[PDB]
């Protein structure tokens, strides 16, 4: 039943009593469900640390997964070129579960096309496809540069991505002259950051190796900047805030907050900014390229070193205040830019702030997951704010990326209690944070499933979660925050310390029998 | 518009493709004549998509894990493969259920083999045993297992029967292999068709010799109907209140007990014929269960549904189908009353996937709003049979419609509301127009029913006429 | 009992076995405390309409007031002139005060002195204070110039600030060319807000009243801003990222932004930024003046209209789309510079986060309160978003401001359930609370106590709080946040739709409850 004045949604409307008796009906007399006693048994032994050498002793089943595939992140690399038409040579699922993902985490337009692969395609290969995709995107999308990745069923059979653009491009289907940059992306290698990293690098090989005759470093003056797999908006903005600010030339290359923030003004902008292509043919000329995140750009470093012959600073993601510090000098060394007055306010500020909140940030225990570049900033950041990880979690993460997040931890009296995981998935982490409780949980929106489990086992067990990562799905324009830089700093810091605060605002909020702890200044 | 006037549009909206990709598409786009009862001679339906077009239809593997056997609570679904797929069909779709996720219900999460370089070179029928294995080891609960295919499994060449057999012969245990590729068909379709081929080799037939059951005379399925947001239980609600009894509910909050037990009903409900009619089909040949179709979307189909089901028993049916009918009037009476006012003579265009461009069109009509153009992702000609009597004259039907032809449908027609799916949901929302998405319900719901009703009047009143619609113009522009 | 690895705070070391024993024996042997029952039966009773009748029917006892005196607003202003000491004439215990709120809500040392006036200056005067106070002032913390306030004290007494400081010039205790405006407080009278503009208008007064023989409008084709009390820094930086970003010369009178933000480097710096002098001097010769808060700056705008002949715009807060559209526009009509591409890009993605936010923000009923240009604002935005609005609250509003907020309710279809209170303190939004529940409370840190009150009454009668406005005590760095304009009607939205959304995670959390809904995508 429904009043009109008063509608309700499925919640609470299917906690009426009339759905509850047909909902018991229903489990009673069909669902033949195991009994409340045994599901009480199973969840609690799934609790215990039995359980957790079980759930470590995994070597074949993945169970909540932290990571996704190489076409994703070639998608968001190609989207940050000018007019550039992320092409996948597939299968359209997979196009459409990019188009979704990206759909919900940006709640913003995401243009992408496929191929449409067929078993036929699989069997005889994908040469019609591409001729015919690649004019038919041309002439209806008009764009002008088409960027083609590939989905695992290609790759199986072995599509020979540059003898296929090369036909298409000999049969007239498109110009001769028109840009097709290429980029193989196995799904069954590495993950989407692997994507971003290769799909940049077929980029920029295609608009650089054929004209290095000409080429002389350091000849515009300038520093290349490239971002990597990045789903902040605020980092890209602060990056050239920051360099604006130093008084130093740039050209970030892949750049897309600006056709991931189109205005609504009643008009549709399939493509808006973007990374020009006059900008990569001229990338060789810069003085050196700084690469934001090094641990999934390992492709992009060989290549700019070996054919651009740039010095790439050995740099850590300019995460928190000692990464950012190296960064902002690294930048100042390379162009002779003095840094000024307004970064050491910043800085200032940042400082103070830390200094403000460091009564409520000390000693909090942190489990944590994301991408390497990304958990590794964290976590230097945890410490400089003398929080405890406990818990460093990275689905996509090697064994040197292990080796220098442990070193990071072992310079510092607060990574003592820490340890790192490669290669797990949030199951795992959720057998850790039942068995070594921290505070709080820092990742994605995956993580809302184990807060979840942790409040069923009890109030006392549970683990908040603070949303910081990719994808965010439950919550609404986190992506326009900052993660890099003394703002993202800031921005992070208050994060923490009020969702602290809140918890224990939440915990002390008893009448008459804990808000004696309620207290107004905190 | 006229009908001399959409011709004209589609062929300007036409002009742009190549001829190939023009010719092919001239054939998925129709003016809309109730007249017509075939519709395979004014539209051309379920054929491969124009490559580089921007389709917004899925695959095989959708199809299959995240429609049909994805519901299922008590079941665990193995994405056998490379990662990306199950992680992004994780908890995306609505399909709503009771349990305890992690012990006995595992529906929002996602169980993977995350294929490597090595297994594709060498193989994963060992990996899959093991990955069985843990699974049972992990999750004793559970009451069977389900494989799900990704395209590489596919094409190695990965014998996933002979292991789901072995495997399930010594540990006793109900595993389904199903080969759902996604470069199998050219849509949703051919995975709801091979989850359904699964569910009849694998599991249907499992009671076929257990009598055990008691059958009442008023035993019914809910055959199609996955509970976005409680849906199915909006509609078993009012089917138990008629006196009629439930048993099965496919797939949405269903269980494997359930789908053991539908044989041994009187009647099968189908929601969605498109993804179930196969197996209301088989059904209906093996055990001589009838099945119908029934819409519960808006209270005159609701109605007209009740009184067509209380119409297959006897009178105490009818007479417990009129009381609930009385009961239920005064509501969406003022539920109309509300909100008809608000959305009177509003015009809607629709593109959803395979049912319900035409199921909802019978709830906007009661709210006092006209469908102007409606469009299927996957459906076929039988569908868009049953779509020419439910839509009026002079109105676009498109199928497999691509985002260029969409945004310029859009651009000549300027509906007052759009609904569609997430893919379209921002791209017209910047172009100023009111836009629900008809998958979802946008986070909200249930629909069907007169419950539904209310909630859909509510979420109509408030995406239509909202303030925020009359400010996308700066003042000074 | 305190284990070394995990000590306990107050909570939860007051819950432990022991300490709960020693409470029950001190409450159950020497506290004559009322049953538990009688409490119950009390605390029902005051979540009633009768009770609610009762409090509303109160004219002589306030409760929980939402205001603070004059003086406060007087040091306020006055700390945002360039190295101007705050000067308060009276009592220090007024000070200690002022400084500590100012330090609690702003995290930054204040610094405000007074002539520490005791009951020999109520038998004879307050002469003798003010000379030694600015005679002492003067040669320690070396102000540039020194702005007197009152304390009730001095206003009761009726001391002379005129006479008085022209004596002092007269006896050598301060030059007489050093600039001392003063200004007078009454705390019987108004609020901080008042105080704010009685020092602005004093300021003014002393800066201009007398050379206004050499000033021609539009001289130096600049636009003055009075911001007016404000505690939100990020409204400072929007006011001059606007203007600089339009194109438009302006002078931002009363800038407290640098002292209150001053960076962390080893140092302590009393004085930063600031209006100057010459700005003040100057300031006649606009073109004219803006006043970014109209309903508490009457005696500002009486002389800037009567004195310094400047037309000054009927506008509103620049608080939401409409009024920071009518803001800008007036800006561009004023100083004659179109509105820029960016600006309008701006506003196109506040848009776009309504579009995207509008189906959870819809049909949300909200209680607020705080100071009247503020609450209009907030209140317009949330008619914008399509929120009700039903508890208005105001202390120190008066009769024409809440006219103009029914004309507003009345202009949108959302203000139908609305009502506006002038006149009333947290107590009666309280009994509010309790009779005409709303979805959510937006207010200062004062509203955790009521959310405390309807938690102690029921789950489903909870009404949390969102944390807008002034003090905010139990949160870290809010103050840094923004309201005007686009950006902060962007955070705004943030907050407001975040906290929706949290709000509903937390009803969804129960296993095999209510988790149906507990969607991964929101
Ligand atoms: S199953 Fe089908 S696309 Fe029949 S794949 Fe799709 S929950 Fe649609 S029009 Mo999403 S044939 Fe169901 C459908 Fe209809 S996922 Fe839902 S809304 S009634
Ligand atoms: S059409 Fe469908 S969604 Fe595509 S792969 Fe094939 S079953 Fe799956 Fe899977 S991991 Fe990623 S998303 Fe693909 S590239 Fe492979
Ligand atoms: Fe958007
Ligand atoms: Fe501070």
């Amino acid at each position: 039943s429904q009043q009109v004045d008063k509608i309700k949604a499925s919640y609470p409307l299917f906690l009426d009593q009339d759905y509850k008796d047909m909902l018991a009906k229903k489990r009673d007399g069909f669902e033949e469900k195991y009994p409340q006693d045994k599901i009480d048994e199973v969840f609690q032994w799934t609790t215990t640390k039995e359980y957790q050498e079980l759930n470590f002793q995994r070597e074949a089943l993945t169970v909540n997964p932290a990571k996704a595939c190489q076409p994703l992140g070639a998608v968001l690399c190609a989207l940050g070129f000018e007019k550039t038409m992320p092409y996948v040579h597939g299968s359209q699922g997979c196009v459409a579960y990019f188009r979704s993902y990206f759909n919900r985490h940006f709640r913003e337009p995401v243009s992408c096309v496929s191929d449409s692969m067929t078993e036929d395609a699989a069997v005889f290969g994908g040469q019609q496809n591409m001729k015919d995709g690649l004019q038919n995107c041309k002439a209806t999308y008009k764009p002008d540069m088409i960027a083609v990745s590939t989905t695992c069923m290609a790759e199986v059979i072995g599509d020979d991505l540059n003898a296929f653009i090369n036909n298409s491009k000999k049969e007239g289907f498109i110009p001769d002259e028109f840009p097709v940059p290429f980029a193989h992306t196995p799904s069954f290698v590495g993950s989407h950051v692997t994507g971003w990293d290769n799909m940049f690098e077929g980029i920029a090989r295609y608009f650089t190796l054929k004209s290095m005759d000409d080429k002389v470093v350091g000849s515009n003056k300038k520093i290349n900047i490239v971002p990597g797999f990045e789903t902040y908006l605020g980092n890209f903005r602060v990056i050239k805030r920051m360099l604006s600010e130093m008084g130093v030339g740039y050209s970030l290359l892949s750049d897309p907050e600006e056709v991931l923030d189109t205005p609504a003004d009643g008009q549709f902008r399939m493509y808006a900014g973007g990374t020009t292509q006059e900008e990569m043919k001229d990338a060789p000329n810069a003085l050196n390229t700084v690469l934001l995140q090094p641990w999934h750009l390992e492709k992009t470093k060989k290549f700019v070193e070996g054919t651009w012959k740039h010095e790439v600073p050995k740099l850590n993601i300019p995460m928190g205040l000692d990464w950012t510090d190296e960064f902002l000098m690294k930048v100042s060394e390379i162009s002779g830019q003095p840094i000024p007055a307004s970064l050491t306010k910043e800085r200032g500020r940042l400082v103070d702030m830390m200094t403000d909140s460091h009564t409520w940030l000390h000693g909090k225990r942190f489990a944590l997951w994301g991408d390497p570049d990304f958990v590794m900033g964290l976590v230097k950041f945890l410490l400089e704010l003398g929080c405890e990880p406990v818990h460093i979690l990275c689905h996509n993460g090697n064994k040197r990326w292990k080796k220098a997040v442990d070193a990071i931890l072992a310079a510092s009296p607060y990574g003592k209690n820490a340890t790192v995981y490669i290669g797990k998935d949030l199951w795992h982490l959720r057998s850790l944070v039942f068995t070594d409780k921290p505070d709080f949980m820092i990742g994605n929106s995956y993580g809302k499933f184990i807060q979840r489990d942790t409040l069923h086992k009890g109030k006392e067990f549970e683990v908040p979660l603070i949303r910081i990562g990719f994808p965010i799905f439950d919550r609404h324009h986190l992506h326009r925050s900052t993660t890099l830089g003394y703002e993202g700093a800031m921005q992070i810091l208050t994060t923490l310390v009020n969702s602290i605060l809140e918890r224990l605002d939440e915990e002390t909020r008893g009448m008459q029998a804990t808000d004696y702890n309620h207290d107004l200044v905190r | 518009m006229s009908r001399e006037e959409v011709e004209s549009l589609i062929q300007e909206v036409l002009e742009v493709y190549p001829e190939k990709a023009r010719k092919d598409r001239n054939k998925h786009l129709a003016v809309n004549d109730p007249a017509v009862t075939q519709s395979k001679k004014c539209i051309i339906s379920n054929k491969k998509s124009q490559p580089g077009l921007m389709t917004i239809r899925g695959c095989a593997y959708a199809g299959s894990k995240g429609v049909v056997w994805g519901p299922i609570k008590d079941m665990i679904h193995i994405s056998h493969g490379p990662v990306g797929c199950g992680q992004y069909s994780r908890a995306g779709r609505r399909n709503y259920y009771i349990g305890t996720t992690g012990v006995n219900a595992f529906v929002t999460m996602n169980f993977t083999s995350d294929f490597q370089e090595k297994d594709i070179v060498f193989g994963g029928d060992k990996k899959l045993a093991k990955l069985i294995d843990e699974v049972e080891t992990l999750f004793p609960l559970n009451k069977g297992i389900s494989v799900q295919s990704e395209c590489p499994i596919g094409l190695i060449g990965d014998d996933i029967e002979s292991v789901s057999k072995v495997k399930g012969a010594e540990l006793s245990k109900t595993i389904v292999p199903v080969r759902c590729e996604g470069f199998r068909g050219v849509s949703q379709s051919l995975g709801h068709h091979i989850a359904n081929d699964a569910v009849r080799d694998w599991v249907l037939g499992k009671r076929d010799e257990d009598t055990t059951f008691a059958s009442t005379p008023y035993d019914v399925a809910i055959i199609g109907d996955y509970n976005i947001g409680g849906d199915a239980w909006s509609s078993r609600i009012l089917l138990e209140e008629m006196g009629l009894r439930c048993v099965a509910q496919w797939s949405g909050d269903g269980s494997i007990s359930e789908i053991e037990l539908t044989p041994k009903v009187k009647l099968n409900l189908v929601h969605c014929y498109r993804s179930m009619n196969y197996i209301s089909r088989h059904m209906e040949e093996k055990y001589g269960i009838p099945w119908m179709e029934y819409n519960f979307f808006g209270p005159t189909k609701t109605i007209e549904s009740l009184r067509a089901i209380a119409a297959k028993f006897d009178e105490s049916i009818q007479k417990k189908c009129e009381e609930v009918i009385a009961k239920y009037k005064p509501e969406w009476e003022a539920v109309v009353a509300k909100y008809r006012p608000r959305l009177e003579g509003k015009r809607v265009m629709l593109y959803i996937g395979g049912l319900r461009p035409r199921h909802v069109i019978g709830a906007y009509e009661d709210l006092g709003m006209e469908v102007v153009g409606t469009g299927y992702e996957f459906a076929h000609n039988d569908d868009y049979d049953r779509t020419m009597k439910e839509m009026g004259d002079s109105t676009l039907l498109y199928d497999d419609v691509t985002g260029y032809e969409f945004e310029e449908f859009v651009k000549r027609i300027k509906p007052d509301l759009i609904g569609s799916g997430i893919k379209e949901k921002f791209i017209f929302q910047k172009m100023g127009i009111p836009f629900r998405e008809m998958h979802s319900w946008d986070y909200s719901g249930p629909y069907h029913g007169f419950d539904g009703f209310a909630i859909f009047a509510r979420d109509m009143d408030m995406t239509l006429n909202n303030p925020c619609w009359k400010k996308l113009q700066a003042p000074w522009e």
